[PDB]
């Protein structure tokens, strides 16, 4: 038993990390096949940073301008392209190391592991919920773009984000590996701020469920609630409504425990209104909604 | 305030 | 910015992990040089492990009885012997994945990263604290012995736990890789108790020093302390006693946040007695104490 | 309640 924020084992995803240098700007990036991925301002000076014009930087641009470093081997650049906000250099060499992989676009609700690394060297592994306001937040440093947010099922690794930057809150905006942002953000150094952020409703459901199979019960009741009286609660609480497709997913860990979703809903609604009254679950004195019910299913059963 | 590309510097 | 529970890249250690089966009995191995570690009671059936004496079991026992799979490759094993309470099987093949490695016992109070395996393959990684009173509070299931716990520095893995079992307060105990226990327990299904635990102090304050770095102030105030004053308090609420080595370790932060360790102390002397008042920081509504001081360096500045 | 060793079935 037991239950932690469980990151998948990121070996698949360190043989794919090298170094982007171009004139001093760094990055990582992500080298699969003859194909090296990574954020298209590795072209930015400091001065271009404010309001470049990505178009007019890379066609000044060529071939040797980009230096790739996998650890100490240099590899030599043989083609460049921009497809939205990434760069994709072709390289005379194929990754010997590329594991079997997708490239995936998440929603918000969905978790995934980060390996964060510097100048091509993977530094830390931590698992990430995308937010409803598509920001994720995470644990990254001036260097850090170019790390890779990414799943495993089955050793096929499905990556999913590519970080970029940090907005003035704290908090971390990147694109699919496709250079298409997550969110309505652009990669430039201007004020930008996110939406509004929201619970994860069914996240913090598939967690009590976690709870309640690895023992804390106290929360439970024998109260049953309706999908729509739930969810008035929910929109006063600033959690997102609960779908009848978020009830379906639930159906799993909900016959496990024999604890029915809406029978579960009227713990979630007690606890929002009441609070803990001192007490924790699982660990943790606030509700925790990074956790999807695939998380819970992966951790509490099987492997 | 601004957002912080995350690039490094060499 | 930002601050998460972060464990290292798991890929040197991903390589060594094995399957071991002994009759219906099966767990993870280590797979280092030609030698595969892993917990002894892979030698027990159901029967054997309320009462077994190990010593007896292993005699009963052949290289023929071992299974050990890497993948999809059959290891042959060419020999056995036991150490405490780890197993040695000596295989014919020695592993072209072995990283440059340690078997280093680690102390009370300090971090490592667990990768979590069943039947050989790497599950998941996260980040444990060695508790006070030797248990760790991790994330395992039947099949999950043998799982090892290891910290990273340079190219060489410093492996320092190995997983053996589940203690009923749902609790974690297992060795260092010599198979010496961490704490006061035996590897057998007996009814066991690890002693009180507390709250590890030192760092608890590294983690407020990270909270400053990363612009959570709230808590901060003018005062200050002494070391005996704090500890009178310390004590009262189960935390360790701080002493000045601790103080000594926290010299880096404290330099870097501008906060002296005893004015940093009078904080969270503060918020023992009077808790957060419905705040929070970094995320979490209660004080976290699984960050080492270098946890805290390692991540707010980003070594790799 | 007893320790479980956390090996697993064949």
């Amino acid at each position: 038993s037991g239950f932690r924020k469980m990151a998948f084992p990121s070996g698949k995803v360190e043989g794919c990390m090298v170094q982007v240098t171009c004139g001093t700007t760094t990055l990582n990036g992500l080298w699969l096949d003859d194909v090296v991925y990574c954020p298209r301002h590795v072209i930015c000076t400091s001065e271009d940073m404010l309001n470049p014009n990505y178009e007019d930087l890379l066609i000044r641009k060529s071939n040797h301008n980009f230096l790739v470093q996998a650890g100490n081997v240099q590899l030599r650049v043989i083609g460049h392209s921009m497809q939205n906000c990434v760069l994709k250099l072709k390289v005379d060499t194929a990754n010997p190391k590329t594991p079997k992989y997708k490239f995936v676009r998440i929603q918000p609700g969905q978790t995934f592991s980060v390996l964060a690394c510097y100048n091509g060297s993977p530094s830390g592994v931590y698992q990430c919920a995308m937010r409803p306001n598509f920001t994720i937040k995470g644990s990254f440093l001036n260097g850090s773009a170019g790390s890779v947010g990414f799943n495993i099922d089955y050793d096929c690794v499905s990556f999913c984000y590519m970080h970029h930057m940090e907005l003035p809150t704290g908090v971390h905006a990147g694109t699919d590996l496709e250079g298409n942002f997550y969110g309505p953000f652009v990669d430039r150094q201007t004020a930008q701020a996110a939406g509004t952020d929201t619970t994860i409703t069914v996240n913090v459901l598939a967690w009590l469920y976690a709870a309640v199979i690895n023992g804390d019960r106290w929360f439970l009741n024998r109260f049953t609630t309706t999908l729509n009286d739930f969810n008035l609660v929910a929109m006063k609480y600033n959690y997102e409504p609960l779908t009848q497709d978020h009830v379906d997913i639930l159906g799993p860990l909900s016959a496990q425990t024999g604890i029915a979703v809406l029978d579960m809903c009227a713990s979630l609604k007690e606890l929002l209104q009441n609070g803990m009254n001192g007490r924790t679950i699982l660990g943790s004195a606030l509700l925790e909604d990074e956790f999807t019910p695939f998380d819970v299913v992966r951790q509490c059963s099987g492997v | 305030a601004t957002v912080r590309l995350q690039a490094g510097n060499a």
